[PDB]
């Protein structure tokens, strides 16, 4: 638990802001609508926690 | 700099580059030409 | 006589359109009801009519219910009913409607019962509209182009709306 | 006049005679594909398209430059949507 | 109307002998090409090959497979024949030789192009086999997507002409013919008959060594020979629609004594032949297409470029007033 | 009686839609191909109408609503399709969901 | 020549308005340099703004929009009673525009053809109300239709969509195809299209006892046409499963414009023409039935959607009575009617999208919300009450008028049958202000605040429903105008 | 094509030209037009840009908001100008202008 809090307390102001926009583009989807448009939208990676603290 | 993007795309899509060079000859011609052939003809 | 025959095809095979168990039959019969329609139209002298219910209907129109049924691969026990429990109730409103839309055309246009005389020599002929005759196809393009254009630009926005929801509602771009 | 159609009926008797003799004589001695859909829909609109320019082109003597011009509008709108179209991968089998 | 009957079969047995002996030219060019011979053994020069081919179709059990469709299996073959066999009421061999002076003779050409279709449809759905069927579907629609072009290069004629009589289009060319002015509408509708007509480098029936089966695989005996036929009718069919819009039809080549001394229907054969002859050359030069890719032209370049030439005539006919 | 015969055979294909509506509970692509039936007859009353007044309003309108028929038989196919999609069947009692 | 055209700038300029964001739309939703982005509220606001130019050069050029009448009578006809139900239609479509926003963020519906969609069939509904032939009418009827076939399936993933435009596109074809024989029977009947010729033939006769039965029934199918688009009964079952299976944008769209559209239509096809009696009874009918029904259906609904859409259709009765008394006041409280419960609807719709966003679905899901949101509870309480007619709230002009035309044509029926259903229908009103304010429930919901485009257009249709009968006198002359305007 | 400009309303204003050509209706346009046409303009470029920003494409968004604006401010400047001159709007500087030249 200690890396992911010490990653996110370090970060500074211009990363906090690109993970902010990050968060709020990849909060809903619209998954039909990219099928019409034929591509697939990835989590990036700086959103995703390691599997090491996730309930599984 | 759009003189080269037209380059590009006529060298990428010569076919629809043609095809709006040929049709909008045929519309240019009544719509300029036309109109001056039809002022001519009055005087 | 003719119209008879034509009528009767028209009849069975609409019939067989709302009748035959196996979709594909049905779009195959609706084929034959316009080509018995185009007959009726070269009788009423509107050739191009009659060439573009063939071009249309049958060219276009059915081809695409074709390729849709023939895809959809419809098993008969999701479509399977048993009509003989609607005789009556087409029994009434087929009979309201036949006493009624059959006949509707009797008051106002009396038929003129054929007679055991010649009528045909009380045809009057005049020589002046033919000198130069118009075809169907002219006689529709003097007026689609110039007087009534609005409704022929309606109708493209109509085809444009066609071709902007089939594709949002259909397309799985690979 | 229509007269000139009865020799295409008689004709077409004709043609179906001989197909039913040649046929004839020798008994004596689940994967729905949305493009094939979509193929349709474009043949039908343009299907429709050359429909209208049949009396177009015969007509263009008799309507001038009104007749050419809304045409011209009715093509512009048509050509929008092929141009959707287009765009939405419509014309494109790969 | 008594002898009408003898004009029709006077019209009708002298295609099917025609249609026979295309395909005996079509072996004989491919195989020239090759440096070989092609049939010459069957009859002086192989002239008798057609005829026994024939013979041994007929002579040949059918077979029928136990199919639900038994009825559309056995008619397929038949609608594409007959409708192979009646564009030709409509088409002039010279001035007067018509079976039906049709006013509408275009739009009714068009039409029956447009029904052409069924047949294929009908016989891959009916044969009982998802790869005839998939054929099928894909033959279909390759059709129906080069008919948009063939109808749009129709429109660009109709605009020089005025009149959908194809004796009248003919006689419009009597100044200049239309394929001189309109060359690459010519070229263009050269290539949409040949993917009209399912010919190389077109044919994806023809392509079974490519894991394509065709639409007619299941047929045997007359009903394959009348798919056949109707096919190489329609071959003669397009060559002669290439002559009458674009070469002046029966007209002779220069409006002189000299040229006017051979008959219009020897000039319409001539220019018919040509054109067949450049069907099997084409056959013969060239690989073939994928479904995609012809698919592709059909509808990103052929199409625009019809339009476009639409655009094109029509514009510069209005504006100098040089319209029938 | 020509025109009383035109008129009949049209408006048999009118009552043949109509019955086709009735008589296909189950199958509603019959219900769709039964709407174009009624369209086809009205469309025929137009023409009939044109020639019997020797007038063109009733061509022009046919025309049209060729157009109409048209685009119509395209969206209603193209709602058969994806409702097929979701269900994986055509079977009416898959589309009752709504209802009250 | 070109200033010919000065009669359809307007037009002119929202349909090209359109051609440009669908261009846009397309273009820059394929960019993987821009990587594909959502375009629907982009959009959107493109079309709110080519929504209020096309407004501004509507109201601004009322004069110019008569030029060359002669020229396009023939496809056409624009006067004042054109001009101010076009006006108000494009002001329904603006806001049911801004109300779409927070839909389209949230829930990620990025589709911007969604958009273009509602432009052309605003398109469609501007002819529909200058239409003054059959043809045009009907050409214009079926472009809004297809629109709307398309947009109520825009979920094409979900049963509920799927279902309503599967429904809608059906039913719509078979009663357009109706309408269309009625078309072609009064056609063959008359040898006539125009309006105007139609007027002249039709008058001074009715039924004269040798009566043409071709025109007689050739109104009747075009009287089942328009019953069906405005979801009178019998002719109605579509209505509701169509508004509960669309997407809530869509059903708020659907519960006003075309009524709108289809009611100008109705006036300028029957009130201008003549058969008469019958068809006045026609709506009579009609009309009781839809209140009936409505109210019954209504009190029967566990769900939202449901219960305004039944809401609707027993309102559409209470305005058809107008239309049947066929007097310059039944038409003036058609129009009153039809002005006030559109904003009703537009106030009750905004609440339902702000409530879409915590997924609301049953009247029970409101319980508690005068305790977690005070003024979104006594908003939607105003709406309610306004529903219920109760005064002097601006819902009491549709039950005034009810009684006055019963006691006005003498009809002392139809007055019972509106007491009754007037009282089922405030029972069925109040019961929504009862969860809200009066229960207790165990587990409640807590429901996401608005969006300010719905905030602002709430507020202010709040209070023209509270304070409308301080000051009416606009609306009663310029309704007042156009009652006036249809005969001269 | 027969054309009839005739308004089913008339003019309450007097008729400086009935029919007045497309360029004579331009280069009548005064500074309340150009002022008319500049804000429709500048209001649209504006929304363009707003509503751009979350898709991120602001810069040619604000080029399709602008070429709404233009057309339709130029749609609504022709429209004052052209009722000036036909005398459904109030025209005073149209009418000193005739009553001169
Ligand atoms: C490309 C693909 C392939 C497939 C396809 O396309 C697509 O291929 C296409 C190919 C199409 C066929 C093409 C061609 C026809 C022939 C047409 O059939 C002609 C019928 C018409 C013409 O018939 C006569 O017309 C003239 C007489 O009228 C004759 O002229 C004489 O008489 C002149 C006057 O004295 C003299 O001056 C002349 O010198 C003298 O010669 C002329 O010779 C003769 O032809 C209409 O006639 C009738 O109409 C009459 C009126 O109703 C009826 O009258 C009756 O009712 C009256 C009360 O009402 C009573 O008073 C009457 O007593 C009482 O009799 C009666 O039934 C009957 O006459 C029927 C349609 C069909 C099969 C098409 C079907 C569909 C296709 C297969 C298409 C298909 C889809
Ligand atoms: C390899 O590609 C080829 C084929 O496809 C496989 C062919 O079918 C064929 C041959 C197909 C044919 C010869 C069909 C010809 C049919 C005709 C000329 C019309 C009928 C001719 C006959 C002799 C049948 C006579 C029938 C009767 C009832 C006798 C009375 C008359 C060839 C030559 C070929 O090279
Ligand atoms: C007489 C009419 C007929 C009968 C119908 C009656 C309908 C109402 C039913 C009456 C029973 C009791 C109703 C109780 C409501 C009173 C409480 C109330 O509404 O208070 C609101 C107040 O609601 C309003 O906002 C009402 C505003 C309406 C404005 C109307 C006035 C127009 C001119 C005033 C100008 C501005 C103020 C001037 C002085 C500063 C507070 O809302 P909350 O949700 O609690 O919190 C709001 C959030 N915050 C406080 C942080 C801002
Ligand atoms: C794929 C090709 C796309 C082409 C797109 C570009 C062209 C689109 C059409 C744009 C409208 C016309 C633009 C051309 C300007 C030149 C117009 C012109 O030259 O004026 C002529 C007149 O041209 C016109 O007035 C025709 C305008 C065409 C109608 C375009 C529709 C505009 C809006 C219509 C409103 C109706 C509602 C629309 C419904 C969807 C003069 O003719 P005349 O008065 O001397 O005699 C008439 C004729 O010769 C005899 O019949
Ligand atoms: C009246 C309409 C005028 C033009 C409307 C512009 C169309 C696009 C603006 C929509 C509002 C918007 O852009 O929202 C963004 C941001 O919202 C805005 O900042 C407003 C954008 C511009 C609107 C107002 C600016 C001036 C407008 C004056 C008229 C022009 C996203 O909000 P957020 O995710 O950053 O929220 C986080 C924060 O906690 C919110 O509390
Ligand atoms: C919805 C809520 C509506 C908004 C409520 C407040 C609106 C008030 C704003 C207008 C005040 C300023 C008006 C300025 C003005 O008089 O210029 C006229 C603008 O007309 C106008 O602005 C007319 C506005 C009309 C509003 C909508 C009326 C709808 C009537 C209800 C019918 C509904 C049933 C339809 C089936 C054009 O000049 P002009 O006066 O010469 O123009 C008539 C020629 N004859
Ligand atoms: C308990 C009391 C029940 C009394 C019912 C008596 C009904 C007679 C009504 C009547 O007198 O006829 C006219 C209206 O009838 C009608 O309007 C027909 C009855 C109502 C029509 C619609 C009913 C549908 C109800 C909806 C639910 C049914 C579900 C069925 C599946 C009224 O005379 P007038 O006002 O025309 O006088 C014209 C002067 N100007
Ligand atoms: C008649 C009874 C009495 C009525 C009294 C009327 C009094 C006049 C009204 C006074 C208004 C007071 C508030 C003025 C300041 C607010 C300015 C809004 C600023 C703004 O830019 O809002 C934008 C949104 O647009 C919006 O939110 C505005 C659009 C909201 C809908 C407004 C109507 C538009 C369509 C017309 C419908 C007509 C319906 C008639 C049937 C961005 O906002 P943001 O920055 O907070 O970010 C939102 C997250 N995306
Ligand atoms: C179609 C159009 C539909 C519009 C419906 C009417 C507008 C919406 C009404 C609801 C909000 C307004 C409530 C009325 C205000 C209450 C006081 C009424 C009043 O007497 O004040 C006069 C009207 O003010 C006002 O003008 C009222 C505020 C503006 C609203 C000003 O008095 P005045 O002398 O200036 O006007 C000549 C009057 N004697
Ligand atoms: C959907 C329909 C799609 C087709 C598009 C219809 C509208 C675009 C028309 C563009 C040509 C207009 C034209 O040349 O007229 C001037 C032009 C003047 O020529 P100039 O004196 O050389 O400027 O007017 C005419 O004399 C020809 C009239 C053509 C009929 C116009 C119909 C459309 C009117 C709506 C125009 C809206 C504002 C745009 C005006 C400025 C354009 C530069
Ligand atoms: C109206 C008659 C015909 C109707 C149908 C056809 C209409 C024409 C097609 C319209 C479709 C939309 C075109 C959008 C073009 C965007 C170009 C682009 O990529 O811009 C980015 C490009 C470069 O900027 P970047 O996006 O920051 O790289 O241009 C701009 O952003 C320029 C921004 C300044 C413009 C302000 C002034 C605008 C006034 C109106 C013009
Ligand atoms: C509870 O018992 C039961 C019934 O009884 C209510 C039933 O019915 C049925 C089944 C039979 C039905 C529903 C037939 C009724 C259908 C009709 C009348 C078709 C018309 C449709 C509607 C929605 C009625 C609307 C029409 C009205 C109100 C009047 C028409 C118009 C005017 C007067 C202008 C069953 C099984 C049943 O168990």
């Amino acid at each position: 638990l200690a890396q992911i809090h010490a990653s996110e307390n370090s970060k500074s102001f211009e990363q906090i802001e690109v993970e902010r926009a990050l968060r709020k583009k990849y909060a809903r989807k619209d998954e039909d609508y990219d099928s019409m448009l034929g591509i697939t939208r990835e989590t990036p990676p700086e959103l995703i926690l390691p599997d090491n603290v996730l309930p599984g | 700099p759009v003189m080269e993007k037209l380059r590009m795309f006529v060298a990428q899509e010569p076919v629809v580059a043609a095809s709006c060079l040929i049709g909008g000859v045929g519309l240019f011609l009544p719509a300029v030409v036309r109109p001056i052939l039809d002022s001519l003809e009055a005087s | 006589m003719i119209l008879s025959v034509l009528s009767s095809l028209a009849l069975v095979s609409g019939l067989m359109v709302v009748r035959a168990k196996n979709p594909v039959h049905s779009v195959l019969f609706f084929i034959l009801v316009f080509c018995d329609t185009s007959g009726l139209l070269l009788l009423l002298g509107l050739d191009f009519f009659a060439m573009i219910f063939l071009v249309v209907y049958i060219g276009a129109i059915a081809v695409l219910f074709l390729f849709v049924v023939m895809m959809f691969h419809i098993q008969i026990a999701e479509i399977h009913e048993e009509v003989l429990r609607y005789l009556p109730v087409s029994g009434i409103i087929g009979l309201i409607f036949w006493w009624e839309m059959f006949f509707i055309l009797d008051n106002e246009s009396i038929p003129l019962l054929p007679t055991q005389r010649n009528t045909t020599s009380l045809r009057y002929t005049v020589y002046a509209g033919k000198v130069r005759s118009w075809t169907n196809l002219e006689t529709l393009g003097n007026l689609l182009y110039t007087y009534y254009f609005v409704w022929f630009l309606v109708s493209s926005l109509i085809l444009l709306v066609a071709m902007i929801g089939a594709i949002v509602l259909t397309m799985h771009r690979t | 006049m229509m007269l000139e159609f009865a020799p295409i009926f008689i004709y077409l008797v004709i043609s179906l005679l001989v197909s039913l003799i040649l046929l004839g004589v020798p008994f004596l001695f689940s994967r729905f594909d949305i493009r094939f859909y979509l193929v349709s829909i474009l043949f039908l609109i343009f299907d429709l398209e050359v429909t209208f320019f049949f009396p177009w082109a015969v007509s263009l003597n008799k309507i001038d430059l009104f007749g050419f011009w809304s045409m011209m509008a009715f093509l512009f709108i048509l050509t929008i949507g092929f141009l959707y179209e287009w765009k939405r991968g419509a014309l494109d089998w790969e | 109307y008594i002898a009408v009957p003898a004009e029709i079969l006077g019209i009708i047995l002298p295609l099917l002998l025609g249609v026979a002996f295309l395909v005996l030219a079509e072996r004989k060019v491919m195989a020239f090409v090759q440096r070989r011979k092609g049939p010459d053994v069957v009859g002086s020069f192989g002239l008798l090959q057609p005829l026994a081919d024939g013979l041994k179709l007929i002579l040949k059990e059918p077979i029928s497979p136990s199919s639900a469709n038994f009825f559309l299996f056995r008619m397929a073959p038949v609608a594409t024949f007959m409708l192979s066999l009646v564009a030709w009421a409509v088409v002039p061999f010279d001035y007067g030789m018509v079976l039906s002076d049709l006013n509408i003779g275009l739009l009714y050409l068009f039409a029956i192009s447009s029904l052409g279709v069924y047949g294929i449809i009908i016989a891959g759905r009916s044969s009982n086999s998802k790869y005839a069927f998939l054929g099928a579907l894909r033959s279909a629609a390759q059709m129906v997507s080069y008919e948009v072009s063939i109808g749009l290069i129709l429109i660009t004629v109709l605009i020089c002409v005025g009149s959908c009589n194809l004796s009248e289009i003919v006689m419009a060319q009597k100044q200049i013919w239309f394929g001189i002015p309109l060359f690459p509408v010519l070229v263009m509708f050269f290539i949409s008959c040949l993917a009209e007509t399912n010919r190389a480098p077109f044919d994806l029936p023809e392509a079974e060594a490519e894991l394509v089966a065709g639409y007619n695989v299941e047929y045997s005996s007359m009903g394959f020979a009348l798919f056949f036929l109707g096919e190489y009718a329609n071959m003669i069919l397009m060559s002669g629609l290439c002559t009458l819009f674009f070469l002046g039809g029966w007209l002779p080549i220069l409006d002189l004594p000299i040229f006017k001394k051979i008959p219009g229907s020897i000039w319409f054969s001539i220019k018919v032949l040509f054109f067949l002859f450049l069907y099997i050359w084409v056959r013969a030069a060239f690989p073939r297409y994928r479904y995609d890719q012809l698919m592709g032209l059909g509808w990103k370049v052929f199409l625009p470029l019809s339009l476009a030439w639409v655009v094109s005539v029509s514009g510069l006919l209005v504006t100098f007033q040089w319209l029938p | 009686m020509d025109l009383i015969k035109y008129f009949t055979f049209s408006m048999i294909i009118f009552i043949l839609g109509i019955w086709g509506i009735l008589l296909n509970r189950r199958n509603i692509l019959i219900m769709l191909m039964s709407i174009e039936l009624m369209l086809l007859a009205v469309n025929l009353n137009f023409l009939v109408f044109s020639v019997s007044l020797d007038d063109m309003m009733g061509q022009v309108f046919a025309l049209l609503v060729l157009t109409v028929a048209a685009a119509e038989s395209a969206i209603g196919l193209a709602i058969f399709v994806i409702t097929f999609r979701v269900r994986g069947t055509i079977a009416v009692e898959f589309i009752n969901s709504i209802q009250g | 020549m070109f200033n010919l055209f000065l009669a359809v700038f307007p037009e002119i300029f929202i349909i090209n308005a359109t051609f440009i964001l669908l261009i846009h739309g397309v273009v820059f939703s394929t960019s993987k340099k821009y990587d594909y982005p959502p375009l629907a509220s982009n959009v959107g606001w493109l079309g709110l703004l080519s929504v209020l130019i096309t407004l501004l050069l509507l109201a601004a050029g009322a004069p110019l929009l008569t030029i060359a009448h002669l020229f396009w009578n023939n496809l056409f006809r624009r006067d004042n009673f054109t001009y101010f139900c076009q006006i108000f239609l494009l002001l329904s479509t603006a806001g049911t525009i801004s109300m779409c926003f927070d839909f389209f963020d949230q829930e990620r519906f990025d589709a911007f053809e969604f958009i273009v969609l509602i432009l052309l069939s605003t398109c469609g509904m501007l002819f529909m109300i200058s239409a003054y032939d059959l043809i045009a009418m009907y050409l214009a009827i079926e472009l809004q239709s297809l629109c709307f076939y398309v947009i109520a399936a825009s979920k094409r993933k979900s049963e509920f969509s799927t279902e309503a435009g599967l429904k809608y596109l059906i039913l719509g074809a078979f009663s357009s195809g109706i309408l269309l024989f009625g078309c072609s029977m009064i056609y063959g009947s008359t040898g006539a299209t125009h309006f105007d010729q139609l007027a002249k033939i039709l008058t001074g006769y009715e039924i004269t006892g040798a009566r043409s039965s071709g025109i007689f029934m050739g109104i009747l199918f075009i009287a089942v046409g328009f019953l069906f688009k405005i979801t009178a009964v019998p002719f109605h079952m579509w209505a509701p499963d169509i508004y509960e299976g669309s997407p809530t944008p869509v059903t708020a769209f659907l519960s006003i414009a075309p009524k709108i559209s289809i009611f100008a239509n109705i006036l300028r096809v029957f009130i201008y023409g003549s058969y008469g009696a019958t068809l006045q009874q026609i709506f009579f009918f009609c009309s009781i039935a839809s209140m009936i029904l409505g109210a019954l259906a209504a009190m029967a609904q566990t769900k939202v959607k449901r219960l305004l859409a039944y809401s609707s259709i027993g309102h559409v009765g209470y305005i058809c009575i107008g239309f049947s008394c066929g007097t310059i006041e039944g038409i003036q409280s058609l129009l009153i009617g039809i002005f006030i419960y559109a904003l009703m609807t537009m106030d009750a719709f905004a609440i339902v999208l702000a409530l879409r966003q915590t997924r609301v679905k049953y009247i029970a899901d409101l319980g508690a919300l005068a305790k977690t949101n005070p003024i979104l509870a006594i908003t939607f309480s105003i709406t309610m009450f306004s529903y219920a007619g109760i005064p002097p709230l601006a819902g009491f002009c549709s039950k005034f008028y009810l009684f006055f035309a019963a006691l006005g044509c003498g009809a002392y029926f139809l007055a019972l049958v509106g007491v009754v259903t007037s009282v089922i229908g405030c029972f069925y009103y109040i019961r929504l202000v009862k969860r809200m304010f009066f229960d207790t429930p165990r587990t409640w919901i807590l429901y996401e605040p608005m969006d300010r485009n719905k905030s602002l257009l709430l507020a202010m249709t709040s209070f023209f429903i509270t304070l409308f009968l301080l000051y009416p006198s606009p609306l009663f002359s310029v309704t007042h105008q156009m009652a006036l305007s249809l005969y001269l | 094509m027969n054309t009839d400009i005739t308004a089913l309303e008339k003019a309450q204003y007097p008729v400086v030209d009935r029919n007045p050509a497309f360029t004579k209706v331009v280069g009548n346009f005064s500074t309340l037009d150009y002022l008319r046409f500049s804000t429709i303009t500048g209001i649209s470029v504006t929304v363009g840009y707003l509503s751009g920003i979350k898709p991120g494409i602001k810069g040619p968004s604000m080029v399709t908001g602008g070429l709404i604006g233009l057309m339709g401010g130029f749609m609504y400047a022709y429209q004052n100008s052209a009722g000036r001159l036909m005398g459904f709007f109030p025209n005073d500087g149209e009418v000193a202008s005739y009553q001169k030249r």
